[PDB]
Formats: C-alpha cells, sequence, structure tokens
C-alpha cells in the first residue's frame, strides 16, 4: 500500500522488457503507419468474406441446428433418463438374484 | 624437470664424449630453457639469461636473443613477453550457459 | 518468570522469523505469550499479563522505550517493583539487557538492508558504550554466525548479506530437504 | 595344487575359446546369425569377453609374478592372446568395444602406453555408458600419467558421481563395485595435491564423508608431515597399477616381491618431486604483486640464509605453477594469481535432479503396471 | 510425511514390538490359551495404504507440479528476453 | 556433585603435615605466593622451595621451617639456622637419635642382603616389616627407601602404610631432586589412591591434591600427566569440590599443556568445563592473570585484551616456580587471542598491533604472515598501508544442501526399488 501520489521511477522486473518490447513497439506501428491500415483493410476484406461465407452457412444452420436443438431436448433427455433409470434396473434385478 | 638450469650446466662432466656425441643435444636443452622462459617470464636480465644457458658470452647470446624475437630494454633487461600476454586467466566469467539450459528446460 | 524468558526468546524468535526456524519450542513462554497475543481487542494494558504483552510488543519493535513502560508503571501497579530494595539494581540489569537484546532483534531483521554501519550510532542510540558494543557485536558475529565483517578499531561493520527472495528460497529448500529426511525413516521402518 | 588346478583350467579354456573368437567374428556370417536367434539374452555372449578381461589378467599376473626369468607368460599373451583377438575384424555388436576395452585394460598394466591414441580412434561404435565409464577410467589414468592434473581431475569426477545414469542390475561391474568407488577416490586424491587452489569442482566428485579426510590429508602432506607421503602411497599403489591378485604371501617361495620392486619403485619416482611441487603453492599468494615487503616475506618463507634463496625461488617458478616477471630498476616482483569459478554444480545438476524425478515417475509407473 | 510416519509405524514399528512379545510367549501354550498370544495384533486404523492421499492428494501433486511448471515458464521467457534485449 | 553432599558435613578439616605454617610477612606479588604457602603444607615441607622464594626477595622467615625437617638431611637444616647467626645450644637429640639409627641399621642391612640373596620370602617380609618401620624415621637413607620399595611394596598392613610411604617417598624424592625415583612414585602413588580406601573426603580430596603435586614441577612430559589427570575425577579445575581449595597454576599449566603441545580445538572444551564451573566461579573473583587470559579472550575484547594479556607476561617472567614451559605461554598468549580477534575482522593495522605488544611492524608483519602460513586465518595483507584484511561474507549457502538432498534420495530409493 502506497500513502502518497503515484510517481514511481522506472525499474526492471520480470516480463518488463519482454512485454514492453511486445506492446510499446506495437503501438508505434499502430498509431503512425502507412503499412498497417492497408493490411487491416484487406483483413477487413477477409472478415467480410467470412460473414459472407457465414450468412450462407447460417441459412443451413437455420435448418440444421433447428433440427439439432429440438431433438436435443428429447434425445439427450432420454439418454440421461436411461442413466438415472439404470439405478432402478440395478436394484430390482439384484433383488431377483437372492 | 625441477628446472635447475644453473645447476644443470655446473653438473655436466665434459670428459664424457657420449654427451658431445649426440648431435644438437647441447642446443636442444638450451631451446627448452628458453621455451619455459617464454611461458613464465615477462622479462629476464641479460646476465641471468646467459647463466641459465651455461654462462654465455655477449656474442653467443645473440643467437638466443634473436630466436624468439627478444630484444633489449632500458637498463638493461631482455624482453621476453608482455605482462597481459603471459598470464592468460580463464577464471570467473561463466554463468552465460543460458542457451543450453533453456534448450533442455524447453519442455 | 515471564520477563526472564522475554529477553531470551524475543531475539530467538526474531532470529527464527529471519529464517533460523527449526528451534521453535512449545509449552514455554512462547505459549504463555501466545495466549495473550491473540487478543483482538487490547488497547492499554490493565492486567499484569497485559503489561508483559505490552512490553513484549515494544521489544519486537525494538524500541528500549516500550520496556520502560511495564518496568515502571506495571511495577507500581502492580508492586512487583516495590518489594525489593534491589529493584534499584534490577532496573539497571533489566535496562541494559533490553537495550542489547532490542539492538539484537533490530539487527536480526535490518541486516539485509545494511551495506555498512556507523557502530558509533548504535552506542549513542541504544544508550550503550563502545567497549560493550564492541564486545556485543563481536560475540554476535562469532556465535550467531553472521556474514558480517567487523572492523573493531575503525568502528565499522561491512556486511552486504543478501537476499530478500532467500526467505522463500531457503523455505522451499527446507520444505524440499525435509522430504528426504522423513523419507529415510519411512524407508527404515519399511525394512 | 587346488590353486593351480583352477588357474590352469581358466587359461586352457580361454586358449580354446580364443580360436572360436577369431573364427566366428571374421567370416562365418551364418554361425553369427544362428547365435543371434536362439536365446532370449545376447548378454551371455557378450559378458564372456570382459569377464575374461579381469579373470585372465589375474591368472597371467600370477604366472608373471611367480616366474621372473625365462619369460613364458608375457610374450605368449602379448603376441597371441591379446593381438589375435583384437587386431583383426570385430564381431558385430558391442563385442567390438568389449574386446577393445579388454585390450585397453591389458595394455594398461603394461607400462607401454602410447597407442591410447588409436584405441580411441577404433572406438567407432557409440559410447554406451557401460563402455564410456570404463573408457574414462583408463583415459583419465592416461591423463594422470601425462601430468595433465587439471584435465584428469575432471575426468575422475564424472565416473565417481553415480549419476552417469547407471542402473546395473545384472552384474556388469560385479565383485568390484566398490573398486570403482575407491580407485577413483584414490587417484583423484593425488591430483588435488599437485595444483589445487583452483577446484571448486571437488564438491561434485567426492562426497563429504571422504572430502573431510582427504582434505586434511593434502594439508598434512604438503605442509608439516611426510607421513601422508607414506599412507597415500600405500593405498595408491594397488590402484595405480591394478595388480588383480597378489600371490600367496609366504617366505618359502620368493618369486613375487621381485616384480613388486619394479612395479612399486616405478611409482615412487612419480609422487616424489610432484609432491614437493605442492608446498610452494601451499602458502597462499597473499598479495598479488609483491613489493620488497612481501617478496622478502616470501623469501624468508622459502628458505633461510644465504645461499641460495633467489636461485631456488627462480627454479620453482618455471615448472608450471607460477607466471611472473622480474624488474631490474624497480627491483620488483610481479606475479599472477589465478582462481577458478564458483558454481558450476547447479547447471550440471538441473538434468541430474530431473533424472531423480524421471526414474521416480517411471519406476512407480512400472509398479502401477503390475498391481493394476 | 506425518501421515506416512504414523501409518508406517503401525505397519512395521508396532509389529516389531508385539512380535518380539510373541517371542516371550514361545508361540503356543498347550493346556489353556494363549490369551496374550491371541490379543497381539488388535487393529490400529491404517493396516496399509491410506487412500484419499494416494488418489485425491496425488491429483494435487499433479496440480502442484503444474503450478510449478506454469510459474517457471513465463520466467524462462523473461530470462531469454532480458539478456537478449539488452545484448543489443 | 554427589560426593559434595558428604563434603558438606566436614567443612574443611584436612590433614596437612606442617599444619598451617609457612613463611611470614611477605612483600611481593601475592597470588603467586598463594600457591607456595598452599603446597608448603600439602607436600610435606618444601624444600627446595624454601629458598626459591628467598632468591628474588630476601627473607629470614624461611628459617623457622628450616629448623624442622630430618628426612631431607638432618644436618642440612642444622646449618641454615647457624648461618643466620642463631644460638641453638641444645641440639643433642638428633645426634642421639640418628646415631642410634645406624646401630639399628646394621641389623636390617644385614638381614636385607641375606634374604633377597636366598630369594626367601619370610626372611624378606620380616625384613620388610623391620625396614618399612625404619625408613620413615629418617629417609636419608635416600636410596634405601627406593631399595625397600623396589622388590615389594606390599607390607604387613598394605595400603595404609604403602600410601603414607609412597607419599613420604614422592615427597622426599622431589626434595632430594631424585626425579627418576619421584617418577617411579608417579606410577605407583596415583595407582594406590585409585585403589581408594574408605573414600571419605578428608582422604580422597587430600589424595586428589597429591595428584596435583607430581604434575607440578616438570621432569619429562607432564602434559601427558595432564591428559591422564584430567580424565581422573573428571573435568574439575581443582578436583576438589567445595570452593575452599585454590590452586592458580593448575589451570595456567593446563593452559600451557593444551596450547603449546596440541591444537586449541580442544581449548574451548576447557573454556566451558573448566573456566565456568562452580569451583571456578570462586576462582574468577580472585586470580588476575588467569582471569585476563580467558575472560577478555571469550568476550572478544582486543584492546584491553591484548594489553592486559601482554601485562600478564611481566608477572610470568617473575616466576621462579618450577614450570619449564614459561615462555611458550608468553608466545601463545599473543598468538591465540590474535587469531580469534582477526577471525571475523575487516582490517587490522600491523602498526596498531606493533604499538601494543611492543614489537617493530616488520616483526608483526612476518608474525602475521606466519599466522597465515600456518593457516589459522584466511587473510591477505594490504601491503601499502601495512594493514591486514579478512573479508569473507560467503553469501549463497543454497547449494550446500542441493547436491546431497537428491544424491541421498536417488541412491536410497534403490533400497525399496530392489525387491
Amino acid at each position: 500500500g502506497p500513502h502518497l501520489q503515484s510517481m514511481p521511477s522506472e525499474q526492471i522486473r520480470n516480463q518488463l522488457t519482454a512485454m514492453s518490447s511486445v506492446l510499446a513497439k506495437a503501438l508505434e506501428v499502430i498509431k503512425p503507419a502507412h503499412i498497417l491500415q492497408e493490411k487491416e483493410e484487406q483483413h477487413q476484406l477477409a472478415v467480410t468474406a467470412y460473414l459472407k461465407n457465414s450468412r450462407k452457412e447460417h441459412q443451413r444452420i437455420l435448418a440444421r441446428r433447428q433440427t439439432i436443438e429440438e431433438r436435443k431436448e428429447r434425445l439427450e433427455s432420454l439418454n440421461i433418463q436411461r442413466e438415472k433409470e439404470e439405478l432402478e434396473q440395478r436394484e430390482a434385478e439384484l433383488q431377483k438374484v437372492r | 624437470e625441477t628446472c635447475h638450469f644453473q645447476a644443470f650446466w655446473q653438473a655436466l662432466d665434459e670428459n664424457m664424449d657420449l654427451l658431445e656425441g649426440i648431435t644438437g643435444f647441447e642446443d636442444s636443452v638450451r631451446k627448452f630453457i628458453c621455451h619455459v622462459v617464454g611461458i613464465t617470464y615477462q622479462h629476464i636480465d641479460r646476465w641471468l639469461l646467459a647463466e641459465m644457458l651455461g654462462d654465455l658470452t655477449d656474442s653467443q647470446l645473440k643467437m638466443w636473443m634473436s630466436k624468439y624475437g627478444w630484444s633489449a630494454d632500458e637498463s638493461g633487461q631482455i624482453f621476453i613477453c608482455s605482462q597481459e600476454e603471459s598470464i592468460k586467466p580463464k577464471n570467473i566469467v561463466e554463468k552465460i550457459d543460458f542457451d543450453s539450459v533453456s534448450s533442455i528446460m524447453a519442455s | 518468570y515471564l520477563v526472564s524468558a522475554m529477553l531470551l526468546e524475543i531475539p530467538y524468535m526474531a532470529a527464527h522469523e529471519s529464517d533460523a526456524r527449526r528451534r521453535m519450542i512449545s509449552k514455554q513462554f512462547h505459549h504463555q505469550l501466545r495466549v495473550g497475543e491473540r487478543q483482538p481487542l487490547l488497547g492499554p494494558p490493565e492486567s499484569m499479563r497485559e503489561h508483559v504483552v505490552a512490553a513484549s510488543k515494544a521489544m519486537k519493535m525494538g524500541d528500549w522505550k516500550t520496556c520502560h513502560s511495564f518496568i515502571i508503571n506495571e511495577k507500581m501497579n502492580g508492586k512487583v517493583w516495590d518489594l525489593f530494595p534491589e529493584a534499584d539494581k534490577v532496573r539497571t540489569m533489566l535496562v541494559r539487557k533490553i537495550q542489547e537484546e532490542s539492538l539484537r532483534t533490530y539487527l536480526f531483521t535490518y541486516s539485509s538492508v545494511y551495506d555498512s554501519i556507523s557502530m558509533e550510532t548504535l552506542s549513542d542510540m541504544f544508550e550503550l558504550d563502545l567497549p560493550t558494543v564492541h564486545s556485543i557485536i563481536s560475540k554476535m558475529i562469532i556465535n550467531e554466525e553472521l556474514m558480517a565483517s567487523l572492523d573493531q578499531p575503525t568502528q565499522t561493520v561491512v556486511m552486504h548479506r543478501t537476499e530478500p527472495t532467500a526467505q522463500q528460497n531457503l523455505a522451499l529448500q527446507l520444505a524440499e530437504k525435509l522430504g528426504s529426511l522423513v523419507e529415510n525413516n519411512e524407508r527404515v521402518f519399511d525394512h | 595344487q587346488w590353486l593351480w588346478d583352477i588357474i590352469d583350467e581358466f587359461i586352457y579354456q580361454f586358449q580354446s575359446f580364443s580360436q572360436y573368437r577369431c573364427k566366428t567374428a571374421k567370416k562365418s556370417e551364418e554361425e553369427i546369425d544362428f547365435l543371434r536367434s536362439n536365446p532370449k539374452i545376447w548378454n551371455v555372449h557378450s559378458v564372456l569377453n570382459v569377464l575374461h578381461s579381469l579373470v585372465d589378467k589375474s591368472n597371467i599376473n600370477r604366472q608373471l609374478e611367480v616366474y621372473t626369468s625365462g619369460g613364458d607368460p608375457e610374450s605368449v599373451a602379448g603376441e597371441y592372446g591379446r593381438h589375435s583377438l583384437y587386431k583383426m575384424l570385430g564381431y558385430f555388436s558391442l563385442v567390438g568395444l568389449l574386446r577393445l576395452h579388454s585390450l585397453l585394460g591389458d595394455y594398461y598394466q603394461a607400462i607401454k602406453v602410447l597407442e591410447n591414441i588409436e584405441l580411441n580412434k577404433k572406438s567407432m561404435y557409440s559410447r554406451v555408458p557401460e563402455c564410456q565409464v570404463t573408457t574414462y577410467y583408463y583415459v583419465g589414468f592416461a591423463y594422470l600419467m601425462m601430468r595433465r592434473y587439471q584435465d584428469a581431475i575432471r575426468v575422475f569426477a564424472n565416473i565417481l558421481l553415480y549419476i552417469q545414469r547407471t542402473k546395473s542390475m545384472f552384474q556388469r561391474t560385479t565383485y568390484k563395485y566398490e573398486m570403482i568407488n575407491k580407485q577413483n577416490e584414490q587417484m583423484h586424491a593425488l591430483l588435488a595435491i599437485a595444483l589445487t587452489m583452483y577446484p571448486m569442482r571437488i564438491d561434485e566428485s567426492i562426497h563429504l564423508q571422504l572430502r573431510e579426510k582427504y582434505g586434511d590429508k593434502m594439508l598434512r602432506m604438503q605442509k608439516g608431515d611426510p607421513q601422508v607421503y607414506e599412507e597415500l602411497f600405500s593405498y595408491s599403489c594397488p590402484k595405480f597399477l591394478s595388480p588383480v591378485v597378489p600371490n600367496y604371501d609366504s617366505v618359502h617361495p620368493n618369486y613375487h616381491k621381485e616384480p613388486f620392486l619394479q612395479q612399486l619403485k616405478v611409482f615412487s619416482d612419480e609422487v616424489q618431486q610432484q609432491a614437493q611441487l605442492s608446498t610452494i603453492r601451499s602458502f597462499l599468494k597473499l598479495y598479488t604483486t609483491m613489493p620488497v615487503a612481501k617478496l622478502a616475506g616470501f623469501l624468508d618463507l622459502t628458505e633461510q640464509e644465504f645461499r641460495i634463496q633467489l636461485l631456488v625461488f627462480k627454479h620453482k617458478m618455471k615448472n608450471l605453477v607460477w607466471t611472473s616477471g622480474i624488474s631490474a630498476l624497480d627491483g620488483e616482483f610481479q606475479s599472477a594469481s589465478e582462481v577458478d569459478f564458483y558454481i558450476d554444480k547447479d547447471m550440471i545438476h538441473i538434468a541430474d535432479t530431473k533424472v531423480a524425478r524421471r526414474y521416480g515417475d517411471f519406476f512407480i509407473r512400472q509398479i502401477h503396471k503390475f498391481e493394476e | 510425511r506425518n501421515t506416512s510416519k504414523q501409518q508406517q509405524q503401525k505397519h512395521q514399528y508396532q509389529q516389531r514390538r508385539q512380535q518380539e512379545n510373541m517371542q516371550r510367549q514361545s508361540r503356543g501354550e498347550p493346556p489353556l490359551p494363549e490369551e496374550d498370544l491371541s490379543k497381539l495384533f488388535k487393529p490400529p486404523q491404517p493396516p496399509a495404504r491410506m487412500d484419499s492421499l494416494l488418489i485425491a492428494g496425488q491429483i494435487n501433486t499433479y496440480c502442484q507440479n503444474i503450478k510449478e511448471f506454469t510459474a517457471q515458464n513465463l520466467g524462462k521467457l523473461f530470462m531469454a528476453q532480458a539478456l537478449q534485449e539488452y545484448n543489443n | 556433585y554427589d560426593l559434595t553432599t558428604r563434603i558438606a558435613h566436614f567443612l574443611d578439616r584436612h590433614l596437612v603435615f606442617p599444619l598451617l605454617e609457612f613463611l611470614s610477612v611477605k612483600e611481593i606479588y601475592n597470588e603467586k605466593e598463594l600457591l607456595q604457602g598452599k603446597l608448603d603444607l600439602l607436600s610435606d615441607t618444601n624444600m627446595v622451595d624454601f629458598a626459591m622464594d628467598v632468591y628474588k626477595n630476601l627473607y629470614s622467615d624461611d628459617i623457622p621451617h628450616a629448623l624442622r625437617e630430618k628426612r631431607t638431611t638432618v644436618v642440612a637444616q642444622l646449618k641454615q639456622l647457624q648461618a643466620e647467626t642463631e644460638p641453638i645450644v641444645k641440639m643433642f637429640e638428633d645426634p642421639e637419635t640418628t646415631r642410634q639409627m645406624q646401630s639399628t641399621r646394621d641389623g636390617r642391612m644385614l638381614f636385607d642382603y641375606l634374604a633377597d640373596k636366598h630369594g626367601f620370602r619370610q626372611e624378606y617380609l620380616d625384613t620388610l616389616y623391620r625396614y618399612a618401620k625404619f625408613q620413615y624415621e629418617c629417609g636419608n637413607y635416600s636410596g634405601a627407601a627406593e631399595y625397600l620399595y623396589f622388590f615389594r611394596v606390599l607390607v604387613p598392613a598394605t595400603d595404609r602404610n604403602a600410601l603414607s610411604s609412597l607419599w613420604g617417598k614422592l615427597a622426599s624424592e622431589i626434595l632430594m631432586q631424585n626425579w627418576d625415583a619421584a617418577m617411579e612414585d608417579l606410577t605407583r602413588l596415583k595407582e594406590t589412591i585409585d585403589n581408594n580406601s574408605v573414600s571419605s573426603p578428608l582422604q580422597s580430596l587430600q589424595q586428589r591434591t597429591w595428584l596435583i603435586h607430581w604434575s607440578l614441577f616438570v621432569f619429562f612430559n607432564h602434559p601427558k600427566g595432564r591428559d591422564n589427570i584430567i580424565d581422573l575425577f573428571l573435568y574439575q579445575p581443582q578436583y576438589l569440590n567445595a570452593i575452599q581449595t585454590m590452586c592458580p597454576h593448575i589451570l595456567r599449566y593446563l593452559t600451557t599443556a593444551v596450547i603449546t603441545n596440541k591444537d586449541v580445538r580442544k581449548r574451548r572444551q576447557v573454556l566451558k568445563d573448566l573456566v565456568k564451573v562452580i569451583q571456578q566461579e570462586s576462582y574468577t573473583y580472585k586470580d588476575p592473570i588467569t582471569e585476563f587470559v580467558e575472560c577478555l579472550y571469550v568476550n572478544f575484547d582486543f584492546d584491553g585484551a591484548q594489553k592486559k594479556l601482554r601485562e600478564c607476561e611481566s608477572v610470568l617472567v617473575n616466576d621462579f616456580f618450577l614450570v619449564a614451559c614459561l615462555e611458550d605461554f608468553i608466545e601463545n598468549a599473543r598468538l591465540f587471542i590474535f587469531e580469534t580477534f582477526c577471525r571475523i575482522h575487516q582490517c587490522i593495522s600491523i602498526n596498531m598491533l606493533a604499538d601494543k605488544l611492543n614489537m617493530t611492524p616488520e616483526e608483526a608483519e612476518r608474525w602475521i604472515v606466519n599466522l597465515i602460513r600456518n593457516a589459522r586465518l584466511d587473510a591477505k595483507i594490504d601491503s601499502k598501508l601495512g594493514h591486514v584484511v579478512m573479508g569473507n561474507n560467503a553469501v549463497s549457502p543454497y547449494q550446500q544442501v542441493i547436491e546431497k538432498t537428491k544424491s541421498l534420495s536417488f541412491r536410497s530409493q534403490m533400497l525399496a526399488m530392489n525387491i
């Protein structure tokens, strides 16, 4: 706990020079740059392309995951039914033995 | 072996013609004297280097002076080696073994 | 009884919590201090127990000052002082011991922080004299096995004994070392 | 009679097998191939090689150290017994190195050593720890003989460590387990005497049970007593040569102590002046460049009047253990104080400790195999 | 360590004393019992292998090795980056 | 101690032969002359050490005890009185007695030869009875007492006679300066008291004092005697419980015996169990020299220490007491403290050192260089100043455990791995 205004001088601790060199150099290539924004405008174009591929797949997932969703309420319930109902089958069967 | 070169040339008996009869033997031992001089002297006195080689004269010493490039210094020793060139320490410098140690600690 | 033990054990535990711990002994003044230590609610002491606890805390902090509180006031309360004509003597006996062992408790913590010491300061500050502070610091660095180098004519110590991370490292080194030692008993039982 | 009923029946069975060794290895592929197949262990085939290293050396050392004239033992074995087995084409397995390091062992007791060069060159096959620890055994001894004290002392460290990841298990150092302990202990103790104000590597090599006793030995040796010259040399001799069996001790036969005159007195000359080199270095080199105060302080310490202090001082700087210079005008002695290194142990341990984790994790997963 | 201590003492160190008491009996009295001889070993609670450390505790040995292996790694990265970055 | 519950009743009522008296009014240093007035009585009249005092500082107060001995030589005492110009008219009783002793002797001397001649026990034991009778009358008759106890020391009433006789002999033979014969009793008297009688304190503690006697003087290697006596009646600086007994030079000579002939490892055993005990608490109030020697030392004073240590050595050289190791103490009294002072030190001056002990700095230098030669300190000289430097702060003790804590477990897991 400090008791005073924050004025630390610079000190070097583990992952200082590591994560500084990651991000402090990154920022220089973000804020000014004539090389970045073109690349990102073409990353934008690969991002548009993926939503464009997506809206086609979404229209199929609108059919497919609809058929998954509704059936997953029935089938997966019926599966965990048989998980818990097995404890009855364990019990009344073993009673028949003795 | 104990490098008592002064005592070596005193110890010699000169009536044993077999020791004259080995060719280049008298110079070979002298070349081994000067060999160990270079390893463990930075300088040696003119009279001192003479005496180790069997009490050489001024002219006889000119060969041994010229042999390893040795030459006179002011008042009045024969140079043998530079002070930093003789010592050659390889002491404390390690703890730079990061690369191997991280290569084995990699996984 | 509780005061006799105090001067023995507060340097002892100061040493211990500077990671000299394996010598920590129960059913002793350690315990009798512990039961009084664990009061959430103590302000001024109004019991003789609490005056011992009070002077104990002062000894930990290493201020002479806190010793004098209980040695004067609780001994008037309490008339621990007032039953001896030799309380006059035993005052001086208590005082210089406190001043020496408080110096010692101070040193057990602070000696990482040091690079050197004006030994003259210690004499002035804990109200001791150089002949004794020589003999004290001399005895100390011999037998407490410190990594100080001690210039006695110049009245200087040069120490430089590290490390704060050592408190963790020596602790896991111990936690480690304890492994093999109990393990050999688990072996020797088994066979 | 029971003595030489056993001895003669070893050699005659080895001379038998020596012909089979030469016959199978070189040319008969199908006989080698037939031998690869039938048992579950090829360990039986390989053991018999270096089994007969140390057993034959025993039997020939007996015959050597009983017949000291009209020499039958040493030229028979040297010509036929050793060179026929080794010089010709190796068997295809570790047997090529086994017969090599059997020959290296045979070559070691004989004091003719200079082909340690080409024996290493013909160790083409990979250095398995089994073969490698026994290579460094002799190769370190070869460096000990070369007066390479600083090299040999490192080589003895690793082989005594017991984290060269040995596991043995099935009798490949059998009946001589503690010979590897005590010979590496002993031969390392001699090297420490010669040089040491450098290692600072003796911590790894020898454990503190022995470092304490051998530590005070070197000090007691060089400084104040020639007693340690005796007891060190007593233990050093059986380990320096390795004479596997000393013959039956009795006064009625002589026959045995006559070879031991040479064998011992050969090693007398070794430790003689090499020990007296030590005391010169023993006095710590307190001030690195010595003025008149310290140079005279050291010439008071070397020897007294008068006659011949300076001469003896300048004889001993030459050997190997000082590097220095004389100045005429100043009258000044300037010298070299060199030191080694602190921690080299930790970073070598970082893998060794992980082997304590590894074979920990592994051996219990072999028990977790069985009781599952 | 103190769990293993007490159990290994019931496993061996107690068997050591009671079997050396079984010595004294001479392992049989023909006319009548053998009460003492019978009433040697009467169960302490661990006869071997206290399980909840052996299973569930050991799942946390694994997790403690993981925490150590985790805390190490980012350290390893700095020990490359620090030296190297300053080396220029 | 356990004998001390019994010594508690008796309250110092021991059995000395001159009874209390020695030399009167004395002028010189007093803790010295303490031990002389002690052992005057405890040794049955000393002799030489009458005159050993009188050398340095004249007295005529040696003369009263110089009247009162007969077994050293009767007439030797009969002269020292005459020399002090004293009329002493009626000396008519020792000429009467010790004459008629010779008339008595001619029997025993005759019987003695004839018996050892024959090799006949009865004639020798009746002689031994007649002759052990005779020799305490006058033991001058010097060699006769040695002859008497050469063949047989077992007399009709063995131990009681033997004790007082071997003690009378150990006494008289040290007074005759026949230290070979005294060394014979060094074997036999100590064995007799180790074959203890009743073991009452008045016996035992006197006998324990008589062990301090043969070790006092010094013939051969009484430091062996030191190692033998310290392992008898064990580890006490007097051997005598109850604090009445005061013997300074038992501990000074022990300090000499430890350091001058052996390591000092080996001296902090002494610093605990002989320099702090109940008997020695009494002693620490008293003796100046032996106090300075250890209390200053163990407190790790250097300033007052090496000064008041060097001051002791003025009182040492005043010793005409029998010691014969007096100067090797003077040597080691400077050596021992120096090592310990410099042990944790930073930087001491050779010049400050040489001012103190009154030597030249060169001497102090080669002394220090020889203390480092002997490897009693790891240090190095700052030659320019003439200061000497110890500086080990030896950080990083981590690695000491790390090698072995795994090398133990690695080879100890092999055990459980076997079967």
